């Protein structure tokens, strides 16, 4: 796909393993083998070939940079590059959307409207970030009971 | 308050030339080594008599190598410099965006998403205005200082680190 | 080849659907459009003397109205056509 | 009644022949507009079942499909080949010119009625056998929309039956369902 | 009625103010007093012809320079390796080493290297020695002065043409297409024809033997009988030398496609079929609109009838042809909105298709001439969108335009101002938390933990183009499409070759760095879209101040009071968008200069790994390349590119000047003036000299105007400078 | 004249900071010859950090 060749059988991308262990295992030189620095690029290291087979066992694709490159097209081997974590971002952003949304609704019509936003009423709050879980189907609950959208005889246009 | 303002530019120029010039000139004519038989080395040697007195110089021999360890300290143990150089930077052309611009034009943008923020029911009852003119130069001028002060701080303490 | 019979049928067909054909669909549509007009008037009704429609060039004595700027402009699609027909055929 | 409890809109009232109800994203809903639509629909069907003659009849012959009788024009020499027999007149700037001026005359003066029902069936010469001046009216017209949108159907299935298998006609496709029909459907197409 | 003549009202300032906004409300025809209709359009056609006139008075000097003080003909024999010279240098401020450094090109004495690229067009469109740049110097010089005549003629009131002549549309669009686009390229396709290909093919076709130079072999015959393939029949082979007749062919017309394999250059055959193809087509064109003969179209019944009878258009474009025919503002935002989608279609089309003879293996003109017509562009499209503001002020008639699509712009104007900001803020976040996310895993040691975007559309799109190097194998690239079979045989022998090729420019090898600054590019394309249609749509008025339009367009402010009102102005979001275009074309030739200049020296693995993180673009591109830039001179030497290593400079001084005009504002100018005057009116035989103009300060407009101007010319000789000196001190 | 006092209104004129906004009635001058007679009291400022403003009748309908 695209010219590139898997990650795991990537030569660049098993040099750039070579040359970042080599790079630490020389920082490693200079210290006590059972010293505390030492053991914090022994971890370095153990993180490092973690990452590197990692990203050869997703089946990303490597470049001829020996770089991991994501494709977003929407393919059905590469759904966790962009498909499967954008689908678990905007479920985490209509969620910070709806509990926003409905926080307004709730102070609009409130005594002091303008005190509850910068005093914000953490029981009123929280009783509705719990009800930001199930935001899809309250999103377009709206929108097909007409509650989303506002009505343009009722919201403030500047004039021609 | 706006002489405070201008005055703040003016102390970035002359404190920021003050600074250079250390630099320059501690590190061409003072910071450097001693080996045998008394023999002095500097760090950029002898170059200050010759360059310092031409805007290319400070441009070349100043601006240009001494800038050759904050931006290929990347992959080292000073590359947090080489990135708070670059948003340094980023924070100085962020203020370009408050100094050079008016509240009028961003309180009618932000008629607009206002208008959009109707249009959805996610009207805030605090009514959203643009900042004021001598809160946008104080925020312009806060960014100037933050990021040609961190882009100077970064520069320094990569480049004199480096080479020390 | 025979470019003298090419280029002849295929502007008397275009000329003839200048004639029978599409001389009612052209007919409708220079009067449903009409002249050109700029602020509510014509061009020469505006005051330019250089756009006025000329009236002894388009004094036709065809019984259907079809005048020689028709003859001009249905023969040169029939030449378009011709000179497509002729460059396609000859390849 | 494309849809049994559906409310049927108010510009569809049913004494249109094949008036269904059939509208969800309201085309028609423009009176002037819907005028025209009725006039499409007919001489679209009639172009369609004129076409599923054309397409199985020329194919159960044996003289191929409605693509391979079709490709001879853009090739240099195809000889227009009809009914096994090459025609004389067969060439692409001949039978195209007689076709931009015998269909053209013959649509031209199609446009030219002014009333919107002869428009639709204009009947005299183009009813010889006085059907049209008979016992039954409304049932032949629904007659003509629902053969003409299987036929408008057909040609739909016509024409994406060769996007999806190019070099393969429709009774092609027809024979290649009736060996094995729980194999070769429509999702060869779908599941590649 | 002192300067300014035109305006009453700045003629009784008594203040330097007059003196400045008379050179700057010079143009402004319609804003001036006791003015009319005729006056306007009259004045409007005078100022066209005597900026026709300058044209040619430019371009007859850019051709004396080059026959006078260049080496056209020592060019012309070897264009690989000669430098083109642009004029000779006379300056009295050399020393002996600027002028023993400045002396290239074999010339005699200190000359100027043009970067223009002017030779390889004057070269591939037929001119070869300094005598026939002279005769066309002479000529357009001749061409400007019976421009100057009729600029003058049509001012004598025998000559002066009504505004209905003025304001006639169709026959302006008739003679337009048929003789400025048509006959024009046909004229060009009989200039391509006669002198230019056999020229390329050695032949010395002149006007002496214009009538006896056959430019085929039967000529003339094959045209009128129908043949036109004899035009086609012996094009030009893969051995063929420009300028030479050896390996040369016979065809005037070919349809080859790609490029001549040793210029890296398109085909003077195919350019003439080319230009024979856009006459014929605009000769036909131009027979579309209704002048005096019956046939036509009226455009005011075209846009009555293009109504959609659902109503989402609303009245659709009924009553815009009066609309554009009374606004001149309109016409020429139209005018300014096509021009610069087709100057960045000039750009994007002589780099990667190079259409004149050795232009492609000399980088640092192609440099300049992409980034000339990216800023020219960019100042052209937003000088559009500005006067689709003064459009919306003072020519804008909501009475006359009653719920029709441009009244229905001004009705969802919210809507398409806050959708460009959705996708500005959209852009902006993802492009700069993915350069700087890659910039941080760079700076921790990690290369791989970036995330690297293959652009796979555009990938896609040049796999559909026929490139095989991503091995999509869609349409062009795989055999099995009917568009390859369709092409195969016709243009695509010369198309595949030119694009499977990896040295040249055409449809180049994109990775994630060229994903990345493409949404730099639609951030800065979408920004300045963002300012421009927010500055036209509430040009007459905002729910901050509705009576925007009754201030004029370019109105400083409204005051301090409710909130305040700085840069409320539509003027104003012209003024904050040309640093929006200046940053845009700035994203985009950075992209272009460092795309081109690591394939020139072969290295595109620098790009590929560097552009994805800023910190690559800062020193890979902004600091790698000002290398030869600032040691242009030293204090041990000065090297040639010296004056480039000023104008670096002086880009520095200017564009910071600005920043003294665009943050500091009026009033302590204003009393620090005050100052100045009471110091001037107390000196002892200094208080004898007085000023009649009253010293101020520059006005609110005036400031944003002249800070502005100063950062565009500060911007655009620092990159005029650094890119011509980093292409062409370091070549390749 | 006026709609009512203490009723809902919405502005319909077009320069206002409230054009299609809720606002509450407080004031309607019955003098002869107000232009602008009734007072409408809203909920949110504008600018100028004002909420009273004088509409006509014509300016309002009743919402
Ligand atoms: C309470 C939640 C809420 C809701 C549901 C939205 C939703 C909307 N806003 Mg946003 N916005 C909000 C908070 C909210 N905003 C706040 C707090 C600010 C100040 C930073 C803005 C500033 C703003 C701008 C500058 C823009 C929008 C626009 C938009 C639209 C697209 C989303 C977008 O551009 O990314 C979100 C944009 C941001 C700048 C991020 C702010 C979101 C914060 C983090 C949420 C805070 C909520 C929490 C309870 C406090 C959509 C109508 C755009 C528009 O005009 O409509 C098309 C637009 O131009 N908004
Ligand atoms: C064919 C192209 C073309 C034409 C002739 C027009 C025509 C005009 N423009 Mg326009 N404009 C265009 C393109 C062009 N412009 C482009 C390229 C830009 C982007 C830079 C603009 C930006 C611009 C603004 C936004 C303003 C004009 C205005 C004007 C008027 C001239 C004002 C004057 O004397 O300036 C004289 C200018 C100078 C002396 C400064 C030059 C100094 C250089 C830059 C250094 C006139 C109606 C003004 C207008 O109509 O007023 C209401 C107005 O305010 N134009
Ligand atoms: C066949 C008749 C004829 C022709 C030749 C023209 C010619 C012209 N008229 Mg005219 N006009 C005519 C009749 C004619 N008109 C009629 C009948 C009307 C009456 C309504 C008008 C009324 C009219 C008005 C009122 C105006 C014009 C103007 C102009 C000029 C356009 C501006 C210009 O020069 O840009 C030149 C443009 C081109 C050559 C087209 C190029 C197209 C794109 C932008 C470029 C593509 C070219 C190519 C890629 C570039 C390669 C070259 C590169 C290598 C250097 C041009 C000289 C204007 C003018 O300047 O007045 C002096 C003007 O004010 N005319
Ligand atoms: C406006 C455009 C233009 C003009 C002024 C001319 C002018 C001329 N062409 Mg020419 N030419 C042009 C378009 C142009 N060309 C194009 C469109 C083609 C490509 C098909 C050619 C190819 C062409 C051929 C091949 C020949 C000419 C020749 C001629 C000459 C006489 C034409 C004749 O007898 O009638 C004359 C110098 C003829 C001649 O004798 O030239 C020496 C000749 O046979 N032309
Ligand atoms: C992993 C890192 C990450 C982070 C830090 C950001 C950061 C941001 N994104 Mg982004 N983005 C990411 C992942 C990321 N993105 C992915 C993987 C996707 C692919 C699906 C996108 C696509 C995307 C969308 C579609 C939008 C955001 C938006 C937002 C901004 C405001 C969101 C908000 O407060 O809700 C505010 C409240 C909302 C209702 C807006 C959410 C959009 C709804 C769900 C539709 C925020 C600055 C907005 C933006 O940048 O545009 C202005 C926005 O519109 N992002
Ligand atoms: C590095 C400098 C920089 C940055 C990031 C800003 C920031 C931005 N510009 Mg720009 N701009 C700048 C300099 C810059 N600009 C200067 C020099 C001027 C010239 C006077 C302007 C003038 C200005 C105007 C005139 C407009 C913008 C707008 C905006 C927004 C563009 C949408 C976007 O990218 O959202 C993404 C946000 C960011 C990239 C900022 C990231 C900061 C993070 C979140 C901190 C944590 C955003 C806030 C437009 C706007 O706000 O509408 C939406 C607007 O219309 N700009
Ligand atoms: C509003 C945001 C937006 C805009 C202006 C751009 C702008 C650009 N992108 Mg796109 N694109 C975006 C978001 C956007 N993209 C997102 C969300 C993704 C997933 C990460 C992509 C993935 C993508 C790839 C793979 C490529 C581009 C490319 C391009 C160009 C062609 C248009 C295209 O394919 O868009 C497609 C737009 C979408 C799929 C989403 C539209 C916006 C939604 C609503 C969010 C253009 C420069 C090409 C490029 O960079 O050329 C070298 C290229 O090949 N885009
Ligand atoms: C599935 C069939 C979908 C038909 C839905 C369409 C439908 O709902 O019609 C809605 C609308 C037609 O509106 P008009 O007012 O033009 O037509 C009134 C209708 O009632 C037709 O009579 O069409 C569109 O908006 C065009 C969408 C296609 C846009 C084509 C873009 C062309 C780009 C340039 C090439
Ligand atoms: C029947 C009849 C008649 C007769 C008529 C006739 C005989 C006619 C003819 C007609 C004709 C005889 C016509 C023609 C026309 C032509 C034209 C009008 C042409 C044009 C051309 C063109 C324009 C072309 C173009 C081109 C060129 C030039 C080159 C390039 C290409 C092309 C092809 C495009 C009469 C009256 C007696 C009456 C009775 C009946
Ligand atoms: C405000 C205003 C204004 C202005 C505006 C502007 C300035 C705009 C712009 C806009 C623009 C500037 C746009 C552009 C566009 C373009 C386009 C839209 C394009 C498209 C294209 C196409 C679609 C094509 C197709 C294709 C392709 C893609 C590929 C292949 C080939 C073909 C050809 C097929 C005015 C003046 C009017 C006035 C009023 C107001
Ligand atoms: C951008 C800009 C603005 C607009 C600036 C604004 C609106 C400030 C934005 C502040 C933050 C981003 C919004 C408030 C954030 C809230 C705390 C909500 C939190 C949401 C996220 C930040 C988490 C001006 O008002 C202005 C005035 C005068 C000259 C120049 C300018 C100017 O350049
Ligand atoms: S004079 Fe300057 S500071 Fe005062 S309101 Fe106008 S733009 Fe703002």
């Amino acid at each position: 796909v695209a010219g590139l060749t898997p990650c795991k059988e990537s030569k660049g991308f098993a040099k750039r393993q070579k040359q970042e262990i080599k790079k630490l295992e020389g920082r490693l030189k200079l210290y006590a083998p059972d010293s505390a620095p030492a053991l914090a690029i022994n971890a370095t290291i153990e993180k490092t070939k973690r990452r590197f087979e990692f990203y050869g066992n997703q089946g990303l694709l490597c470049g001829t940079d020996g770089l991991p490159h994501l494709i977003v097209d929407g393919d059905q081997a590469h759904l966790g590059e962009f498909v499967y974590p954008g689908l678990v971002f905007l479920y985490i952003a209509g969620w910070i959307g709806w509990v926003g949304r409905a926080y307004l609704i709730d102070v609009r019509t409130s005594k002091k409207p303008t005190e509850k936003e910068i005093i914000i009423d953490v029981p009123l709050a929280l009783r509705i970030m719990s009800k930001g879980l199930t935001w899809p189907v309250a999103a377009i609950g709206e929108l097909r009971s007409g509650k989303l959208v506002e009505k343009s005889s009722n919201i403030t246009v500047s004039p021609r | 308050w706006d002489h405070v303002f201008l005055g703040l530019f003016w102390m970035y120029n002359a404190i920021s030339v003050v600074i250079f010039h250390f630099s320059w000139k501690m590190q061409s004519d003072v910071w450097g080594s001693i080996s045998d038989q008394g023999v002095v080395t500097h760090i950029t040697g002898g170059n200050f008599a010759q360059s310092s007195i031409t805007i290319n110089g400070w441009l070349r021999d100043f601006l240009w190598a001494q800038a050759s360890q904050v931006i290929q300290s990347y992959g080292s143990s000073l590359s947090a410099y080489g990135l708070l150089f670059l948003g340094a930077h980023f924070v100085w052309a962020f203020s370009l965006m408050f100094l050079f611009s008016g509240r009028g034009y961003w309180q009618e943008l932000i008629e607009s998403i206002v208008w959009a923020h109707n249009k959805l029911k996610v009207a805030p009852a605090i009514q959203p205005r643009a900042l004021s003119i001598v809160q946008g130069r104080a925020v312009g001028v806060a960014h100037y200082l933050l990021g040609g002060i961190a882009t100077t701080w970064a520069f320094f303490l990569a480049r004199i680190i480096s080479v020390g | 080849a025979n470019t003298a019979l090419t280029i002849t049928l295929s502007t008397g067909a275009l000329l003839f659907l200048g004639r029978f054909v599409f001389l009612p669909f052209q007919r409708d549509n220079v009067s449903r459009q009409g002249l050109p007009v700029q602020n509510g008037v014509t061009h020469f009704d505006a005051g330019d003397s250089r756009a006025q429609e000329v009236t002894s060039f388009l004094k036709t004595n065809d019984p259907a109205g079809f005048t020689i700027v028709d003859v001009l402009a249905w023969g040169a699609l029939g030449h378009a056509v011709g000179f497509f027909i002729l460059a396609t055929i000859n390849n | 009644e494309w849809l049994p409890g559906n409310p049927r809109p108010s510009y569809l009232d049913g004494s249109a022949p094949g008036d269904f109800g059939f509208d969800p994203l309201g085309l028609g809903e423009v009176p002037e507009n819907l005028e025209r639509f009725k006039e499409s629909e007919l001489i679209h069907a009639r172009w369609a079942m004129l076409a599923v003659p054309g397409v199985l009849i020329p194919e159960a012959l044996g003289y191929g499909n409605w693509v391979s009788a079709q490709k001879w024009a853009a090739t240099p020499g195809g000889q227009a080949t009809y009914l096994g027999n090459p025609v004389p007149w067969g060439n692409l700037p001949v039978i195209l010119a007689i076709e931009f001026l015998a269909i053209a005359f013959a649509e031209s003066q199609r446009n030219g009625e002014p009333d919107p029902e002869k428009r639709k069936y204009p009947g005299g010469a183009f009813d010889p056998l006085g059907f049209s001046k008979g016992a039954n009216l409304e049932e032949l017209k629904l007659k003509e929309i629902k053969n003409g949108r299987l036929a408008l159907v057909a040609f739909l299935g016509f024409a994406v039956q060769a996007i999806a298998y190019p070099g393969t006609g429709p009774l092609e496709n027809l024979k290649t369902h009736l060996a094995d029909p729980w194999h070769n459907t429509i999702a060869h197409v779908i599941i590649p | 009625s002192r300067f300014p003549k035109f305006s009453r009202g700045l003629s009784q300032d008594p203040t330097t103010r007059r003196i400045w906004f008379g050179i700057a409300t010079a143009h402004d025809f319609e804003s001036h007093d006791d003015m009319t209709e005729e006056r306007l359009y009259q004045k409007i056609f005078a100022s066209h012809f005597g900026q026709l006139a300058i044209i040619f008075l430019w371009t007859s000097g850019n051709l004396f320079h080059v026959a006078w003080q260049g080496n056209f003909e020592a060019w012309g024999q070897d264009p690989l390796h000669v430098r083109p010279i642009a004029h000779a240098i006379w300056d009295p401020h050399f020393g002996q080493p600027a002028v023993e450094a400045f002396t290239r090109g074999g010339a005699s004495g200190p000359v100027n290297i043009a970067y223009s690229g002017v030779y390889q067009w004057w070269y591939t469109i037929g001119l070869r020695t300094n005598q026939d740049l002279y005769g066309g110097s002479i000529f357009l010089l001749f061409v400007s002065a019976l421009f100057l005549i009729a600029g003058w003629l049509h001012l004598q009131p025998k000559w002066k043409p009504s505004v209905s002549w003025f304001k006639n549309a169709e026959s302006r669009l008739n003679h337009h297409l048929s003789g400025l686009f048509g006959v024009s390229s046909l004229a060009w396709t009989g200039h391509l024809v006669h002198v230019a290909i056999p020229e390329s093919r050695g032949e010395h076709v002149r006007w002496n033997n214009l009538l006896t130079a056959l430019p085929h072999p039967q000529g003339l015959g094959p045209f009128f009988a129908g043949q036109w393939n004899v035009y086609a029949q012996n094009p030009d082979s893969n051995s063929h030398l420009f300028g030479t007749s050896e390996g040369a062919g016979t065809a005037i017309l070919t349809f080859l496609g790609g490029f001549h394999p040793q210029t890296q250059s398109l085909w003077l055959t195919d350019m003439a079929h080319h230009h024979l193809a856009i006459a014929v087509i605009f000769i036909i064109a131009g027979h579309m609109y209704r002048t005096n003969f019956g046939i036509g179209h009226s455009m005011k019944e075209i846009l009555e009838a293009h109504t959609p009878p659902g109503g989402r258009l609303g009245r659709g474009h009924k009553g815009l042809y009066d609309t554009i025919n009374n606004s001149l503002h309109f016409q020429l935002g139209l005018a300014l909105a096509s021009l610069g989608v087709i100057t960045s279609l000039v750009a994007q089309h002589m780099y990667s298709l190079p259409p004149y003879a050795f232009l492609a293996q000399d980088f640092t003109t192609q440099a300049a001439l992409y980034t000339h017509h990216q800023y020219i562009a960019g100042f052209i499209m937003t000088g559009a969108f500005a006067h689709g503001a003064i459009f919306f002020i003072r020519d804008y008639n909501p009475e006359q335009n009653k719920d029709n699509v441009l009244a229905r712009m001004l009705e969802h104007k919210e809507a398409i101002i806050s959708h460009l900001s959705w996708a500005s803020l959209f852009l902006g976040f993802h492009t700069l938390g993915l350069y700087v996310h890659n910039d941080v895993m760079l700076a921790f040691g990690t290369p791989e933990k970036q995330i690297l975007i293959e652009p796979v559309f555009a990938q896609w799109i040049q796999s559909a183009h026929g490139k095989a190097l991503y091995g999509f194998d869609v349409l062009l690239s795989s055999a099995d499409s009917p568009a390859f079979n369709a092409g195969q045989t016709l243009w695509l022998p010369g198309w595949l070759d030119a694009i499977n090729n990896n040295s040249n420019s055409l449809f180049l090898t994109i990775g994630p760095g060229d994903f990345l600054v493409h949404h730099a590019i639609a951030l800065g394309l979408h920004t300045t879209t963002l300012i421009l249609v927010k500055g036209a749509l509430d040009a007459r008025g905002s729910k901050l101040m509705p009576d925007k339009k009754e201030f004029g367009y370019s109105f400083p402010c409204d005051g301090p009071g409710r909130g305040g009102t700085c840069d409320i102005s539509a003027w104003d979001a012209f003024y904050l968008a040309v640093f929006w275009m200046l940053n845009t074309i700035g994203w985009v030739t950075f992209y272009w200069h460092w795309k081109h200049i690591t394939l020139w020296q072969g290295n595109v693995a620098q790009f590929n790994e560097s552009s994805t993180y800023l910190m690559g673009w800062l020193r890979d591109y902004l600091w790698l390349n000002s290398s030869q830039l600032i040691n242009g001179y030293n204090p041990f030497g000065m090297n040639s590119l010296s004056v480039w290593a000023w104008m670096f400079l002086f880009g520095h001084l200017v564009w910071a000047t600005g920043f003294m005009f665009l943050i500091s504002w009026r009033g302590y100018w204003q009393e620090l003036i005050e100052t100045l005057a009471w110091a001037h009116e107390r000196t002892p035989l200094a208080n004898l000299v007085r000023w009649k103009d009253k010293p101020v300060a520059l006005s609110i407009v005036q400031a944003r105007l002249v800070g502005l101007a100063h950062f565009s010319v500060g911007y655009i000789f620092t990159y005029a400078a650094f890119l011509i000196a980093s292409t062409s001190g370091k070549f390749g | 004249i006026g709609p009512k006092r203490g009723s809902i209104v919405k502005v319909l004129r077009r320069e206002s900071y409230w054009f299609n906004d809720t606002g509450k009635v407080v004031a309607v001058d019955q003098a002869p010859g107000v232009r602008y007679p009734v007072v409408v009291r809203f909920d949110k400022v504008n600018y100028a950090g004002v909420s009273t403003n004088n509409y006509s009748p014509d300016e309002l309908e009743q919402s």
